[PDB]
């Protein structure tokens, strides 16, 4: 009762998708291999980063963000796959923004990355929906109690970057100084930027 | 489908596996793990086989214990394949014989879908909304926790898609819709039970409807 069905191994079960339409030519030279060096060095919270220290820098360009997102994006040239309609979400002294996937994954790939594992953790997508103040608590993050918790569930086809709070201790910091206090956490939303002493 | 995927507000998890900023290790941990979203793409892109949105539902319908046990990325190697057989360009056969043992798929759609709806409202940033009191046995972008609740708008977005219950579906009949940042206040999708304040769910417009 309730138990497992039976199954090949994974690795077993996903080269064999792979070769069956493979040995069909239904898979371009290099296809698979194309996608994985895009997934692992194109795609990339470097990205997120460079658009929130731009947007900490330079009052025009955080404007442009906030207002069309993925305008701002395209200067870069970081729309994508998963990545073509951008909302960043402001924080605020009275607001933290956090964003999930409950339904699956969903995450703006080309600017956060691939979403990491627990990100799809079913723990994840049940909890901060309901108790986000506990879920970031939890994960080592205290939002004060007089900041409103946002959670933007990834629904459709919007795709969410945080835009944090600058902390204080930055002032004057260049553009690749800021960029390395970003984290890919930082652009989910579950981490506040921090400054060393 | 109100299905076991749909898992906001479900209680009794634990621990989300994660202290921030602690390292996540490589983009993938297994040298198959690229497959399942670059055979996706071949799909989608190369193919014209699918849509994105089959490959949601497809998922959704694994069987629901199985969906429950199973990593994230097979769940798409899962779903990749049963499409690829459903679409008639694969076999499981074949799929069994090459992975040399059991390769059980999703569960056949008790759903032929849905079309985009004829009749939608175009709302207005600040408009109150309230999400239509309907149950979609097949694919709809629309979490339970939100159905018949009342928020507000905050963006109507400047693109247009294909309706989810019809292209999750492979239908000709999704015509194009804009989607919608509905705000919610915490308290009308939990009660006194949450910790939150509000959450915004980006809704296509026929799931819509204006608030009393
Ligand atoms: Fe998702
Ligand atoms: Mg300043
Ligand atoms: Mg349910």
């Amino acid at each position: 009762e309730n138990a497992a069905p039976a199954q090949a191994p994974v690795s077993d079960r996903a080269w064999a998708l792979f070769r069956a339409l493979d040995g069909k030519g239904l898979v371009p030279d290099g296809y698979v291999e194309g996608w994985k060096k895009t997934f692992e060095e194109d795609f990339s919270p470097r990205r997120g980063a460079e658009l929130v220290a731009r947007a900490w820098t330079d009052p025009e360009f955080r404007q442009l963000l906030l207002t069309d997102g993925t305008a701002a994006v395209a200067q870069y040239g970081y729309l994508g796959p998963q990545g073509e309609y951008i909302v960043a979400v402001e924080d605020t002294p009275t607001l933290k923004n956090v964003i999930v996937c409950s339904l699956c994954s969903c995450t703006a790939w080309p600017i956060l990355g691939l979403p990491p594992t627990w990100y799809k953790s079913f723990e994840y997508r049940a909890r901060v929906v309901r108790e986000p103040r506990k879920v970031l608590s939890e994960m080592g993050t205290e939002i004060a109690s007089d900041i409103e918790i946002r959670v933007y569930d990834t629904t459709a086809e919007t795709r969410y970057m945080v835009l944090p709070q600058r902390p204080a201790g930055t002032e004057g910091w260049s553009q690749e100084q800021l960029q390395e206090i970003v984290t890919k956490d930082c652009l989910i939303g579950v981490a506040i930027p921090q400054v060393p002493t | 489908m109100d299905g076991v995927h749909d898992l906001a507000g479900v209680q009794g998890f634990g621990k989300v596996p994660h202290t921030v900023n602690a390292d996540i290790g490589p983009t993938f941990h297994a040298e198959w793990e690229h497959l399942p979203y670059s055979l996706m793409f071949a799909g989608v892109a190369e193919l014209g086989a699918f849509s994105v949105d089959e490959v949601k539902y497809v998922v959704e319908r694994m069987e629901p214990r199985h969906y429950m046990m199973t990593p994230y990325y097979e769940r798409y190697v899962i779903g990749v394949a049963t499409l690829m057989v459903e679409k008639g360009i694969l076999t499981q056969d074949e799929l069994e014989s090459l992975a040399g043992g059991p390769f059980p798929l999703s569960r056949p759609s008790e759903s032929e879908g849905r079309p985009a709806p004829v009749e939608t409202t175009t709302f207005e940033v600040g408009q109150r909304v309230r999400v239509r009191d309907e149950y979609v046995p097949g694919h709809i972008r629309m979490p339970a926790y939100c159905r018949g609740r009342v928020g507000t708008i905050s963006h109507r977005t400047t693109e247009k898609w294909p309706f989810p219950d019809a292209i999750g579906h492979g239908r000709n009949d999704a015509g194009e819709e804009p989607t919608y940042h509905v705000k919610f206040a915490a308290e009308e999708l939990f009660g006194s039970d949450t910790d939150g304040g509000s959450v915004v769910v980006d809704l296509f417009e026929g799931y819509l409807e204006p608030a009393a």
